[PDB]
C-alpha cells in the first residue's frame, strides 16, 4: 500500500484505486504571535481553506459532491482526444494524459455544468 | 458510446508558489531565528518514493531559495527591532595604541547616563577595522565607520546566533518533490524522484567562499552551475570528506557594562588580559589540499586537458575577499590566500600535521545582507572561544580570460548570499498537487 | 446566456435556468504585506469563506447539499402567501417574492431541520 | 426539546433525535482593527473554520455528506466491543461510550475510506 | 449481524485549550481596555441545564486563568503605546518640605520644551515613595525611583481605567461548561453542569489581599485551595454578605501642564488647597467582624478544633504588603494591619457605627504585573476623589509553622496577580466538541 502520491507512476487504470489517500492529505500551539513566522502560517492556513474549497465548490455544482467517482451526462467529444480506451486506461499515466486535455480542461467543465443544471431543472421542478 | 468521468483525489501536479511555513524540533533561550514561535516537528516525517517517476529540477530558477532568502532577512530584522539602538555612540573617539600588534585602540570618548543633566567619560577598545578617522591628521576624533550612513542596533546578549536547523514545509494541497539520483548536478531530468511534506533540517549558516556545516556529498565530489562555460556564474562544488576546519579567539577580553540611558546599556570590550594574540584557524594541510587534487581533476573534465590554478580572492570588500563565518557571537573575517595557491597539472599528484594557518580580522560593526545601513553592533563575547567547522563546499569563480592557454584559474568568490541557501534546497521544488482530473470511460451500463 | 446575476429582473420561471452562474461566482501574489490593502484582501478572503460556508452547512444538514434544487417534505402553509401556483412562477420576479417570505423564512428553516431528521430518524437506525 | 448540548446526558437512542441542533452550532464590525482582540477574533474565526472542515472532509470521503446518519459496509468487530445492542442504544451515554471505542477509531476510520473506495470503483468504472 | 455506523452531531465533548474572544455590551470614551473594539455581546445569552450529566472541574489547572492574564498584559501595553514616554524626566531633582505629614515633596527641576534651543525651570509635588535620594547625603538631590531600570510611558489622560465586565466567548466548536453546585469548593466533580457560550460578566478589577466587586457566595463562605493543608498554597475564600468600603483622597491638587517638547505635555500636581489630610479608608467594624467570626469558624473545620489567629501581613513590597486597589484614576496602597488583628476561640462570638480607618499611601510611578521596567505614570486627578467597593473575597496564606500548637495564624499574602482571576473562572472550563460519533447498529435491512 502506498502512501500519499506514491502511485503518480502507475497507469490511470491502476493509480485510480488509492484517491482516497490523496484526497485525505488535502488538509492536513493554538496562540499566534503574528510574527514572521506567524504570519506565514496563517496565509498558508488560509490558502489551503481556499484551495480545497475552490476545488470541492466545483464537485458540488457538478452534481458529485462526497463521491471520488462520478459520471456526467456530457458525451467524449473524440476531438479532445481519439486514443483508444485500452491503451488510456492500462497503458497511460494521468501526468501523460493532464498535458492533453489541459486545452480543452475549461471548455469541458462548462459543458458539465449547463448538462447538470438543465437536467436538474428537467427533473425537478414539476410546476 | 463514451462519457466523461471527473475523478477526485487523482496524483498530479504542476510548478508553483506557495507561502512555506517553518518546522523545528521544539524544545528556553531565545534565538535571532526565532525558531520558539515556529511549528514543532512531527517526530518521523513520511517520506515517500516515487516509482516509474522522472520529473525536471532548476535549482536555478527555483522559488524556494528567493523566499527563504526573505524569511531570513525578515527574521533577522525582528529580532534587532526590541533591542537598543546606539544612537548616542556617534560621537568623536579620541584613541591611542594598546598596551602585527595595532588590531585594536583604546578610545575614549564622552557619553550620557541615566540623568539627562549629566553625562559621563568612558573608555573601551575598538577594532580598527570599525574605526575611521574624522579628519586625515590629528590622529585623534576617530569615528565609528557606520555613523554616516546609519545608526547600529545592539544585539541583544540575550539571543545567540546559534544556526539551530530549521524545516521548511508547504501548506495542505502542495508537495516537495525531492531527488534521489546520485551525483545529481541540480538540473536536468531526474530519474530518481521522491516526495516529502518537509524539508530536511537547513541550518542557516552564513558563510562566504566556504560552506560550512552543509551536506556532505554521497559519493563523487559534484559540481553545479548555470553555465559552466560562462565565466560570470558562480561555480559551486560539493565535497564527500568533511574538511573540519578549527578556530579561536584567544584575546581574553573583559566585559564591561555602561549604561548609555535610562533602562539601556552598552557592552564594549573592556580590558585586554595576558598578550595581544592574532585569531586565526587551522586546517590539516593533507586533507586540504588532497581535496584540491580531487577538486582540480573533476574540474579538468568540463575543460579538456586543461591545467587547473587556484588563486586568491580577486580583491574588494573585506566580506567578500574573506571567508566570513561565525562561532557562535563573533563575527570572524579569515584570509584564504593560504589555501587557493597552487596549481595542479594532469599528473600532479598530492602524494604529519603541517597545519596551515589563515590569519582572521574581527568586526564589531557589520552588515550582514549587504544593505545599506541598518548595521548592527556585535557585543563582545567575555573569555577565550573556539569553534569547530565542517567543510563541505566552495564558491568558485573562473577568470573572463581568453581562455586559450593550456591552463585556467579559479578564484574563492563570495557570489551572493542566496548561494549558500541554493547549496542545500537544491535537491527540492515545491508543486501544486490538483487533484481535479478528467478522463471518459464507457458508463452508464 | 446571460452574464453573472444578469437574470435578475426576469420571472421566477425564468430564472431558475441560470442558478448555476449565480452559484459558480460565490469564490472568485501569493504573499502578504500585511499592510492597509493586505489586511483588508485577508478579511476579504476570510469573509468570503465564512459566507460560502454558512450558506452552504445549511444545505447540508437539509439534506440537499450537492444540488441545486430539492424539494422537501415539509408541506406549504397558505397564510406565507395565498397567491397562485402560476402567477408566481411565471409572473413575479425573486426580488418581489424575498419581500413576502422574509417574515417566515426564519421559521421555515427550522421546520425544515426538525422534518429531514426525523425522516432520518425514521427510515435508518434500523435498531 | 432541550437547546444546544442539551441531550447529552440523554440515552444514545434518545440523542439521536436532536443532532441538528448540535450540528447547526458548528459555526454559530465588518471592520477588524487588527489588535489584542481583533488578532484573537481572527484566529477564532479561522480556527473555527478549519474544525467544520476537518470534521466534514471526513464525511464526504466516506461517502456520507449531506447526512447526519449513515450505514458502512465495515462490519462491527466484537473485538472492539462485546456489548449487545439494547445496553448501548437504550442504557448507556454518548460520553460513556465514548471512552471505549477511542482505541480503535483512528482503525475504524482507516477501515471505512478503503471499504467506500472500494466499493466506489467496483460499482463505477465500467471498464 | 451489525454495521458500523458514524454519527454526526453527536453530543460529546473533551478538554481543549483554544483563543477565546471578547465579549461586551458596547455602547464614546475610550478605556485602557480597549473594549471599543471587542465583539458586541448579545441581549439574551443562551444558557442550557444538563441533565444527568456531572462533569469533573479543577480551576487551579484551568487554561482561561492563563489566558487571560496575558489578554489583561497585552491590553495593558497596547494602551501605554500610542500615548507619550517620559524620558526627558529623569533629572536631578531639587526638594523641599511642602508647606505624619511629610508624604509629599515640593520638587523643582530643569526640563526642555518644544523649542530645542531652549529650557525652562518647573516645579511640582512628589510622593515620597516616589523619589529616590541621590548619593544618599545632600538632601535636597533627589530622583525619580524607575530612573534607573526603565523610563516609563505617561498615561494618557484621555482613557480611564473603568473596569467594565468583559465576557469570554468561546469559538464555534466549543463550549463553555459552567458547574451550578451549590457551594462547589471549585475542584471535584460537579453534580450540577450546565453550559453557556459565554461566561458573565467579568470585570478585570486589579486587587491585593482582598476582592472588589467580585461575586458573592449563593448561601454559605466558601474557601478553596489547592492543598489546604499546604502552608505553600494560597487559600482564597469568597463572602456571602458584601462589607462595603468606602474609600476618600482629601488632598485637592490643582493640575498643571508643561510642554516637554513638540506636541506632548507632562502632567503635575501644581500646588494644594487648605491643609494636608492623610487618604483613608472606612468600613464598618460590626459588619467586618462578623465577616470573621464566620470565616474563622469555617476554618476550623479543616484544622479541627484549633483556634484561629488573623495577624497582618509578613514584610516586603509595598504591593504586597498592603491593599492595592484604584478609584478610577488613583492607585491606593491602604496598610490592612487593622483588619487582620484578632484572635478567634472555639466559643469566640462577636456579639453604633465605629468604622475602622486604613491609611493609605499613593503613588504615581506603578508596575501592575511585577514585571522589571515597563513601568506607567499615573497622571494627578483633579479634585477630591471617592470611591466604594464591595469586598466579597480574600486571599489568606497560613504561616508554615510546625502544626502541633493549639493555634494556627493567617496572614492576608497576596499571592500571584492570577489569582484574582482565579476567584472568577472557577465555574467554567472550555471543552472542545467532537460531533463526529461511531456507533453499531443492525443497519442494511
Ligand atoms: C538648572 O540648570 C542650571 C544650569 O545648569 C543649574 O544652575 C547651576 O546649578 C548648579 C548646581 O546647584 C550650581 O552649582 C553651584 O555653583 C556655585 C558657583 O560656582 C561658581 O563659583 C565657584 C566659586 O568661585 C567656582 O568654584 C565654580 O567653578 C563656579 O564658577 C557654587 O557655590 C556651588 O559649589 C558648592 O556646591 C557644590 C554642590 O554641592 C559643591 O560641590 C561645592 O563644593 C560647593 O559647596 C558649597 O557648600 C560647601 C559647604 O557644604 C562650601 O564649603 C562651599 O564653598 C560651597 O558653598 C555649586 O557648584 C551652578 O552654579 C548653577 N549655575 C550655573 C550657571 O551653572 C540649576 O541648578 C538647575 N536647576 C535645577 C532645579 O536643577
Ligand atoms: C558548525 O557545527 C559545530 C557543531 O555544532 C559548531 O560548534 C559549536 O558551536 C557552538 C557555538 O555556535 C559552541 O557552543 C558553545 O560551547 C561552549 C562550550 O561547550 C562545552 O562546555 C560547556 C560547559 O562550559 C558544556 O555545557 C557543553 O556541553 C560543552 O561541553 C559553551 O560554553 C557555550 O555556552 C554559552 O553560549 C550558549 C549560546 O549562546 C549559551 O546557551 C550558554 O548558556 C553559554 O552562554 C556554547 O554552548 C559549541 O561548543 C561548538 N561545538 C564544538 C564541538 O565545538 C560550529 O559553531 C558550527 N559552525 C558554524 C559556522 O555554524
Ligand atoms: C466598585 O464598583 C463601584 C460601583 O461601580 C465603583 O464606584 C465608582 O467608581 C467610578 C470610578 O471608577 C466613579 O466614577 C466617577 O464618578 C464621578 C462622580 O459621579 C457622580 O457625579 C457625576 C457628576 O459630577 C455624575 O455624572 C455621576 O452620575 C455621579 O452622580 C464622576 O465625576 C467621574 O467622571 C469622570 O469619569 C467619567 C467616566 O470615564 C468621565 O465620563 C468624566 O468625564 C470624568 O472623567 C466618574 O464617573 C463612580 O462615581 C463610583 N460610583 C460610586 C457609587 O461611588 C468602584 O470604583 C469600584 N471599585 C473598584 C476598585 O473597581
Ligand atoms: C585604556 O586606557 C585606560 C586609561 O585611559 C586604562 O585604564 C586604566 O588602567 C590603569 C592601569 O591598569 C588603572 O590604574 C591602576 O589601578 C590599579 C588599582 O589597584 C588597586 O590600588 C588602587 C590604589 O588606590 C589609590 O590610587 C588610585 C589611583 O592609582 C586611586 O584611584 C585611589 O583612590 C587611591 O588613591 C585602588 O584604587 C584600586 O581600587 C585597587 O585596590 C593600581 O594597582 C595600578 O597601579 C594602577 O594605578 C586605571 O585605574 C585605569 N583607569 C580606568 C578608568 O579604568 C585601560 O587599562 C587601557 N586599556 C588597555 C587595554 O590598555
Ligand atoms: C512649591 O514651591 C514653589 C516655589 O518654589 C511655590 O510657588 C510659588 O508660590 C508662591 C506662594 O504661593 C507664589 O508667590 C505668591 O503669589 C501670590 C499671588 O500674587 C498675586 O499678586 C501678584 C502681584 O504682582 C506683582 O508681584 C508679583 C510677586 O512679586 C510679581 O511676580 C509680579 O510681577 C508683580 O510685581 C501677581 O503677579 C500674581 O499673579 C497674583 O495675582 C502672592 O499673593 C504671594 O504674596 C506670593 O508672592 C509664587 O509665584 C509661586 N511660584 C510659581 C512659579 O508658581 C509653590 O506654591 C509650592 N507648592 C506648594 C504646594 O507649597
Ligand atoms: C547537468 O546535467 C545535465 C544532464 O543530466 C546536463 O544537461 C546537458 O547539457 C548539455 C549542454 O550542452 C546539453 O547539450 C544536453 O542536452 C543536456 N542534457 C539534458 C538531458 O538536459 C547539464 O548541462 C549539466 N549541468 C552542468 C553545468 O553540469
Ligand atoms: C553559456 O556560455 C557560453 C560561453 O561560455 C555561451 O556560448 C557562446 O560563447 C561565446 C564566447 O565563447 C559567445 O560569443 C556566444 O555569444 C555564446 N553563445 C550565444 C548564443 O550567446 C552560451 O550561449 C551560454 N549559454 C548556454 C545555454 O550555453
Ligand atoms: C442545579 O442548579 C440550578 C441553579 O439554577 C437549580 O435551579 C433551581 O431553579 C429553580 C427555578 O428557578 C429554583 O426554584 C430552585 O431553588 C433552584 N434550586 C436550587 C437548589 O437553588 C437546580 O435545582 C439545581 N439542581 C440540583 C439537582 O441541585
Ligand atoms: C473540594 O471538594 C472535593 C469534593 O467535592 C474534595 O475532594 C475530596 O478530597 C478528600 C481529601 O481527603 C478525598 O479523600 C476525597 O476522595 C475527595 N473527593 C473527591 C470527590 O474528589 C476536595 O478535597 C475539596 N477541596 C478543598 C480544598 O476543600
Ligand atoms: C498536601 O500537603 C500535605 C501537607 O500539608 C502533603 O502531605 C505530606 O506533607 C508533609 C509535610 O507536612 C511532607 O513531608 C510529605 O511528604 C507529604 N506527603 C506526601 C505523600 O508527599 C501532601 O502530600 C500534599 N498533597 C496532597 C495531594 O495531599
Ligand atoms: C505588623 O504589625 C507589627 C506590630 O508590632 C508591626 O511591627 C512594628 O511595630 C512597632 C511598634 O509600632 C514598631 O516599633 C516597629 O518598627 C514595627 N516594625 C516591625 C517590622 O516590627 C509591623 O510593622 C506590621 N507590619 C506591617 C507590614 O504593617
Ligand atoms: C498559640 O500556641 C502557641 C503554642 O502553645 C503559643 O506559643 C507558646 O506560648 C507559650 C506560653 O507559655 C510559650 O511558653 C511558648 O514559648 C510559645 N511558643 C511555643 C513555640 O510554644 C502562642 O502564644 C499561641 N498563640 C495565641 C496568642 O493563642
Ligand atoms: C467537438 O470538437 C470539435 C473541435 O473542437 C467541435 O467543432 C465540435 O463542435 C465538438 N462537438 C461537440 C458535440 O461539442
Ligand atoms: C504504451 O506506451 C509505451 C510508452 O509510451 C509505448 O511505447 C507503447 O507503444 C504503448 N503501447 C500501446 C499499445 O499504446
Ligand atoms: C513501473 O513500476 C512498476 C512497479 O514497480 C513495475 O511493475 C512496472 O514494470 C514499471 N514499468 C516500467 C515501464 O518501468
Ligand atoms: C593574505 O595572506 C597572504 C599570505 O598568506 C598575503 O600575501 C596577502 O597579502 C594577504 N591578503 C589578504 C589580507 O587578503
Ligand atoms: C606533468 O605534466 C606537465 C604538463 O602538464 C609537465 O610539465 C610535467 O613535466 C609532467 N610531469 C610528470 C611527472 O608527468
Ligand atoms: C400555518 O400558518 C398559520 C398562521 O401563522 C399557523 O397558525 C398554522 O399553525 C400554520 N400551519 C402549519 C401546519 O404550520
Ligand atoms: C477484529 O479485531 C481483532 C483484535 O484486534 C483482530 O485480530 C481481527 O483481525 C479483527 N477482525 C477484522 C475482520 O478486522
Ligand atoms: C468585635 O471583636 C472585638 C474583639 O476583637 C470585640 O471586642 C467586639 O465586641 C466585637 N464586636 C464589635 C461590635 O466590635
Ligand atoms: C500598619 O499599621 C501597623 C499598626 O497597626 C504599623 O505597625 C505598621 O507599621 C503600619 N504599616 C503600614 C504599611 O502602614
Amino acid at each position: 500500500r502506498r502512501g500519499f502520491l506514491g502511485a503518480a507512476g502507475s497507469t490511470m487504470g491502476a493509480a485510480s484505486i488509492t484517491l482516497t489517500v490523496q484526497a485525505r492529505q488535502l488538509l492536513s500551539q493554538h496562540l499566534l504571535k503574528l510574527g514572521v513566522w506567524g504570519i506565514k502560517q496563517l496565509q498558508a492556513r488560509v490558502l489551503a481553506v481556499e484551495r480545497y474549497l475552490r476545488d470541492q465548490q466545483l464537485l458540488g455544482i457538478w452534481g458529485c459532491s462526497g463521491k471520488l467517482i462520478c459520471c456526467t451526462n456530457v458525451p467524449w467529444n473524440s476531438s479532445w482526444s481519439n486514443k483508444s480506451l485500452d491503451e488510456i486506461w492500462n497503458n497511460m499515466t494521468w501526468l501523460q494524459w493532464d498535458k492533453e486535455i489541459g486545452n480543452y480542461t475549461q471548455l469541458i467543465y462548462r459543458l458539465i455544468e449547463e448538462s447538470q443544471n438543465q437536467q436538474e431543472k428537467n427533473e425537478k421542478e414539476l410546476l | 458510446n463514451l462519457w466523461v468521468t471527473v475523478y477526485y483525489g487523482v496524483p498530479v501536479w504542476r510548478d508553483a508558489e506557495t507561502t512555506l511555513f517553518c518546522a523545528s524540533d521544539a524544545k528556553e533561550k531565545h534565538n535571532v531565528w526565532a525558531t520558539h514561535a515556529c511549528v514543532p516537528t512531527d517526530p518521523n516525517p513520511q517520506e515517500i518514493h516515487l516509482d516509474n517517476v522522472t520529473e525536471k529540477f532548476n535549482m536555478w530558477k527555483n522559488n524556494m531559495v528567493e523566499q527563504m532568502h526573505t524569511d531570513i532577512i525578515s527574521l533577522w530584522d525582528q529580532s534587532l527591532k526590541p533591542c537598543v539602538k546606539l544612537t548616542p555612540l556617534c560621537v568623536t573617539l579620541h584613541c591611542t595604541n594598546v598596551t602585527d600588534r595595532e588590531e585594536l585602540k583604546n578610545c575614549s570618548f564622552n557619553m550620557t547616563t541615566e540623568l539627562r543633566d549629566k553625562r559621563q567619560k568612558v573608555y573601551s577598545l575598538f577594532y580598527r577595522l570599525d574605526i575611521v578617522p574624522i579628519n586625515e591628521n590629528q590622529g585623534s576624533e576617530y569615528r565609528l565607520i557606520n555613523c554616516n550612513t546609519s545608526a547600529c542596533t545592539q544585539a541583544c546578549p540575550k539571543v545567540s546566533f546559534e544556526p539551530i536547523p530549521i524545516h521548511y514545509c508547504a501548506p495542505a494541497g502542495f508537495a516537495i518533490l525531492k531527488c534521489k539520483d546520485e551525483g545529481f548536478n541540480g538540473t536536468g531530468l531526474c530519474k530518481n524522484v521522491s516526495t516529502v511534506q518537509c524539508t530536511h533540517g537547513i541550518k542557516p549558516v552564513v558563510s562566504t567562499q566556504l560552506l560550512l556545516n552543509g551536506s556532505l556529498a554521497e559519493k563523487n565530489i559534484t559540481i553545479r552551475s548555470e553555465n559552466i562555460t560562462n565565466n560570470a556564474k558562480i561555480i559551486i562544488v560539493q565535497l564527500v570528506q568533511p574538511v573540519t576546519i578549527k578556530c579561536i579567539r584567544p584575546n581574553n577580553y573583559t566585559r564591561k557594562s555602561i549604561r548609555i540611558g535610562p533602562g539601556q546599556a552598552f557592552y564594549a570590550m573592556g580590558d585586554i588580559i595576558g598578550d595581544i594574540r592574532q585569531a586565526h584557524c587551522n586546517v590539516s594541510r593533507s586533507r586540504w589540499n588532497k581535496t584540491l587534487q580531487e577538486v582540480a581533476e573533476k574540474l579538468r573534465t568540463y575543460f579538456g586537458n586543461k591545467t587547473i590554478i587556484f588563486a586568491n580572492s580577486s580583491g574588494g570588500d573585506l566580506e567578500i575577499t574573506t571567508h566570513s563565518f561565525n562561532c557562535g557571537g563573533e563575527f570572524f573575517y579569515c584570509n584564504t590566500s593560504g589555501l587557493f595557491n597552487s596549481t595542479w597539472y594532469v599528473n600532479s599528484t598530492w602524494n604529519s600535521n603541517d597545519t596551515i594557518t589563515l590569519p582572521c580580522r574581527i568586526k564589531q560593526i557589520i552588515n550582514m545582507w549587504q544593505r545599506a545601513g541598518q548595521c548592527m553592533y556585535a557585543p563582545p563575547i567575555p573569555g577565550v572561544i573556539k569553534c569547530e567547522s565542517n567543510i563541505t563546499g566552495l564558491l568558485l569563480t573562473r577568470d573572463g580570460g581568453k581562455d586559450n592557454n593550456v591552463n585556467e584559474t579559479f578564484r574563492p568568490g563570495g557570489g551572493d548570499m542566496r548561494d549558500n541557501w541554493r547549496s542545500e534546497l537544491y535537491k527540492y521544488k515545491v508543486v501544486e498537487i490538483e487533484p481535479l482530473g478528467v478522463a471518459p470511460t464507457r458508463c452508464k451500463r
